[PDB]
C-alpha cells in the first residue's frame, strides 16, 4: 500500500 | 490497507497487474482494475456490470482503441497509475459509507466510478454506462441483497 500489489 | 480487502477484492487488485503485463503495459491504470472486476467473474462488481451490458470484449477494445499495447511484456512488480491510486484510496471510503468494515469488489467497483475521470470512466461512458447509472445499478444489486 499503495504502489504495487500488495504495497 | 489491503487488509481490509476481502480476498475477491485482492484476486481483482492481483488480477489486474496481469491484465496491464499481458497487454505489455508499464502501468497498472484504472482500465485494469475495470477489466480485473469484470475478469474476476463473482462479486457485486462483475455482476453489476455485466447487468449493464459491460463486458470483456467491450473494454478490451476500448483499451487498445485508447491506450494501446506496448512491445514486450515486463517482468516483475508494475505500479499502479496516480489515478488507480486515487480509485483504491476512494474505494475504502465507500465501503464505510455503506456500513462495510471490509473493501469489497463493489467498493473497488464505486472508488473507480467516484474518481470519475481515468481511462475506466471514460470506457463506460463510451460502452453507454454513465457513471450515475452504474452507482445506482450497484446500489439497486445491493439492496436485493438484504432481503
Amino acid at each position: 500500500w499503495l504502489a504495487f500489489v500488495l504495497v | 490497507m489491503y487488509e481490509r480487502f476481502t480476498d475477491r477484492a485482492r484476486r481483482v487488485v492481483v488480477l489486474a497487474q496481469e491484465e496491464a503485463r499481458m497487454l505489455n503495459h508499464n502501468y497498472i491504470g484504472t482500465e485494469h482494475i475495470l477489466l480485473g472486476l469484470i475478469h474476476e467473474g463473482e462479486g457485486v462488481a462483475a455482476k453489476s456490470l455485466e447487468s449493464l451490458g459491460i463486458s470483456l470484449e467491450g473494454v478490451r477494445s476500448q483499451v487498445e482503441e485508447i491506450i494501446g499495447q506496448g512491445q514486450q511484456a515486463p517482468s516483475g512488480h508494475i505500479p499502479f497509475t496516480p489515478r488507480a491510486k486515487k480509485v483504491l484510496e476512494l474505494s475504502l471510503r465507500e465501503a464505510l459509507q455503506l456500513g462495510h468494515n471490509y473493501i469489497g469488489t463493489e467498493h473497488i467497483l464505486l472508488g473507480l466510478i467516484r474518481e470519475g475521470e481515468g481511462v475506466a470512466a471514460q470506457v463506460l461512458v463510451k460502452l453507454g454506462a454513465e457513471l450515475t447509472r452504474v452507482r445506482q445499478q450497484v446500489i439497486q444489486l445491493l439492496s436485493g441483497y438484504l432481503e
